């Protein structure tokens, strides 16, 4: 699940980019993030990868 | 006339072919000689309109303008365009300083000065040299320009080509019986400047010339300036030359290599290994009458640890890439000695990288390096300072402590080079005296941007003795704004621009913490400024007594017990009661 | 418009006020347009209501906007409703009372010496004319805060 | 007054400058007699246009 | 290492981001730039990550792989699919043809080849001017790369 | 029309949208090109078709619908 399960949770977060219900997405992220191995290093990642509407809650729900 | 002159300007610089008919024509020709003559408030310059249709190449629209009156084609003009503001020569070099050749084969046909002059002496061939504009270059020529009309910095219009890329406008001036051994004021060549940005292309036609190759005015042969750089062409063009001598052959791709990972534009650290590698392997197929790397302990500021002897040493410190970078640095810091400008961009963006990477103990203790660099060669840092304090605030929202010593050699070389500053309006004269005013300004700003940060964070008592020295050292020199205000006067003034990163969230002007700081050193407390405001009467000005009262509370009581005087007054003839404007803060005054 | 003041978004609250819409758009909540900006410090958006003649008038609750600033210890508005219209010297001084309040039991806002400073302020202008003085209410003393009887005077302060 | 023959012979070829010729061209014919130098603003159109284009102006 | 690199050609010649990004998760520049080296024929015709990529026009892909990745320009891929096939293509030259104004721009100020040259000899000027995209054109034309790069028959953009 | 063909039809609607959001034109229209040679009705999608594509797009469509 650190790397296995770990990469369908973007894939439904990344879905739900593209569907349109972008806080379903951060919730399939922000579990990513919680279950990720090395997180701290996608902070540049992931502050490009979503629209900017979409940082807020991105970041407000990781703690 | 001020309407029918932008009018008529306004003939020729649209390109509208049918005003200029009607204007020129269909009146008189002693009005309209005046208007054509120049252009007064149109475009910030004072050019003819028919140059400003040169600027635009309205080559058609030139040609009516002088089938009616005849306008001097040697007349001059002002044209702000690139390569700073510049009073223009004449409308055939300012054509050929647009880059133009639609207007600048009528003008020659029509009869125009073919050498004509510029403020920095630039002929029309160097305005299409600076341009790169090849069918110009190629017809002043024609015209029998001078090929070696050398620049204020002694720069010949061949070696202003050679700025640029443009390998066919150079090797035209080469043909035009002109070698490339033309030194700047600093003895710059075509062969450095070229191997600046690589151009093997350009070098191969100064080779194909056949002239020379020297070392420029720095002292640097063409494959040294290149090998500071990122291209490694120039370097092996230089060897079918065999001008690459084996100790200067393998110092180049040893500095070619590290470059190439040392630069914000260029970091891939695959050829900067393997560079190093080859070179010292290199370095190594000597065998007998071996020589080596003059070794260089590492610097306190920068790294601790010493160049790699062996060519495989430095293949185990390739996985972390400070480990390298700083053994790709040093071997260029030997050779390109501590007063280089070149070699101390690497020393910044090393510390840029470990700002990015968090590494703010690395980023700050390398940094050092670079104030002490530029020490060296004795220039500007206010662009480092402010780094600092940048920094500075940065690691303090990531808490990352920073060191006493660390903040105290910044702030000791701070206050030496507002000195330096401080000497460098009194140094220049008339060339950029007001760039100086903003020079010595700047480095104060940033020292109070130093300053206010280093209250906020860790500082050992032996450290802030030294660091409240440096304020000491400046309340002695009393630096005056153009404003006539003071280090104490800019704590004061709650108008004190700050920086737009994190020291707006550590900067509280008016700061109570800096002012505390600056009297206890001998505060000018009745100094004036240049409407005689004292220092009480600027915070008594401030009319937010609410937001940050203790920032007043604790400077209310300070200020007056400095000595101010209390029925002080300004060249308006206010006393600082009156000009409180305030309630709550005329109050505090008041009570003191 | 109190949506747009709610949040930082201060270009809508400046082009909203210029449409015609009046700024004392009250809710029976209480909020009167500047209510509802006294929560995150938006000093821009009270900046233009302050020139748009902000028309300061008390909640449901009665707390007054200048009250309501010092209710989120945003003292940037404070002094911007304490100098619009009317100076209002009798809240004036409490002003400054019930800003400190919070500056030390607020978790948000925790500054003690703050605490002091804003009701020495009070203090200050409270007896600052001499003649005609003015004293605080003698309130009985509460056994929860100890049995202090407030600070009528900047000694005991 | 003739300022309104000087505007007519300042943009009634606007769009001869602009390529359009054809719409240009044909109210420059009669604006160049409008103004008070007939024959000056009729011979600077025509060397304003093409020497092809001159007689072209001209016989407009 | 093979499996992997076929993974993140997979991933970059769709559009993914994250999938290759923890597929390089916690690894070391060597086999980072193997998986990104990865030149091998896929449906026999060389392509590369980057260069595919390049190629579907995402500029967030080629954007991560020339700023927080490490891969050049410099590579061998497809110039045109139908009929020509041939190799030698930088990435902004795939861009161009592809016709991707986006990913053109964004690849001149990262710094790719603008002057290259494969076995025809083919400019990356004449793939914009084949695809009819005057946008790419002037972009090219102002950051001046050339005016005057023929093919093998001697055929001018 | 239907049966098999129309999930067919379906899946090529779904993949040759993927491939044209992704970037891959050629793929996608190639994708979309089998959709329509099996479309119920090649014509009135068409008419919907002339808005769906980018006008480059929809005539690089129409090189390789016949």
């Amino acid at each position: 699940a650190v790397q296995k399960f770990f990469l369908e949770e973007i894939q439904l977060g990344e879905e739900l980019l593209a569907q349109g219900e972008y806080e379903k997405g951060v919730d399939h992220l922000t579990n990513a993030i919680a279950v990720c191995g090395q997180p701290q290093q996608l902070l540049q990642v992931l502050q490009q990868t979503l629209p900017p509407p979409v940082f807020q809650m991105l970041l407000t729900k990781l703690p | 006339m001020e309407g029918l002159a932008g009018y008529v300007y306004k003939a020729a610089s649209e390109g509208k072919v049918l005003t200029l008919a009607a204007l020129l024509l269909n009146r008189s020709e002693s009005d309209i000689r005046y208007l054509l003559g120049y252009v007064s408030q149109q475009g910030g310059q004072r050019s003819t309109p028919l140059i400003i249709a040169a600027r635009n190449g309205h080559a058609k629209v030139v040609r009516l303008l002088l089938e009616h009156y005849r306008v001097q084609t040697q007349q001059t003009g002002t044209v702000r365009f690139d390569g700073y503001v510049i009073d223009g020569a004449t409308a055939l070099w300012c054509a050929a300083g647009a880059g133009h050749f639609e207007v600048v084969k009528l003008l020659v046909s029509h009869g125009a000065n073919v050498n004509h002059t510029t403020v920095t002496n630039s002929t029309p061939l160097r305005a299409a040299c600076f341009d790169g504009r090849l069918d110009i270059v190629k017809y002043l020529v024609e015209n029998n320009a001078n090929i070696s009309i050398a620049n204020k910095y002694d720069n010949t219009c061949l070696m202003i080509a050679a700025y640029k890329g443009h390998t066919d406008v150079v090797r035209y001036l080469l043909e035009q019986r002109a070698d490339p051994n033309a030194k700047a004021h600093c003895g710059a060549t075509a062969l450095h400047f070229a191997a600046e940005a690589g151009h093997i292309d350009i070098v191969k036609e100064l080779i194909k010339w056949r002239a020379a190759i020297v070392v420029n005015g720095h002292g640097m042969t063409p494959l040294k300036v290149a090998a500071e750089s990122c291209k490694a062409d120039v370097v092996e063009l230089l060897l079918s030359h065999a001008d690459c001598d084996r100790r200067s052959r393998i110092e180049a791709l040893e500095l070619l290599g590290a470059s190439f990972a040392n630069d914000r534009e260029n970091y891939d650290i695959i050829k900067t290994y393997h560079y190093l590698y080859l070179a010292m392997l290199e370095r190594f197929q000597d065998g007998d009458n071996i020589l080596e790397k003059e070794v260089l302990p590492p610097i306190h500021a920068y790294g601790n640890r010493t160049e790699c002897r062996n060519p495989q040493e430095l293949e185990s410190i390739r996985q972390d890439r400070d480990a390298l970078h700083m053994e790709g640095l040093i071997v260029r810091e030997r050779i390109l000695g501590a007063d280089n400008i070149d070699v101390s961009h690497p020393i910044i963006y090393r510390g840029a990288v470990y700002a990015d990477n968090m590494e703010f103990e690395q980023c700050i203790k390398l940094w050092l390096h670079a104030l002490h660099l530029r020490q060296k060669g004795n220039r500007n840092t206010h662009k480092d300072l402010l780094r600092f304090a940048q920094v500075f605030s940065q690691m303090i929202h990531l808490n990352e402590t920073v060191k006493a010593p660390d903040i105290e050699c910044v702030l000791r070389c701070s206050v030496l080079e507002i000195e330096q500053s401080m000497n460098r309006v009194k140094n220049i004269s008339d060339a950029d005296v007001h760039n100086a005013m903003d020079n010595y300004e700047c480095n104060l700003y940033t020292f109070l941007y130093l300053v206010c940060i280093s209250t906020k964070t860790q500082c050992s008592e032996e450290d802030q003795c030294k660091i409240n020295k440096q304020i000491y050292n400046l309340i002695h020199l009393d630096p005056r704004t153009r404003e006539g205000f003071t280090l104490l006067h800019l704590a004061v003034n709650s108008n004190t621009p700050v920086d737009d990163f994190h020291t707006n969230d550590v900067c509280s002007f008016p700061n109570a913490l800096v002012t505390k700081l600056l009297l206890d050193c001998g505060a000018e407390v009745n100094a004036v400024d240049n409407e005689g405001n004292s220092a009480l009467h600027i915070i008594v000005q401030y009319n937010r007594p609410i937001s940050d009262f203790l920032t007043l509370h604790s400077i209310i009581i300070s200020l007056v017990e400095a000595g101010a005087h209390t029925d002080m007054t300004n060249k308006q003839n206010k006393t600082p009661l009156d000009k409180s404007t305030t309630g709550v803060s005329e109050i505090l005054l008041k009570t003191q």
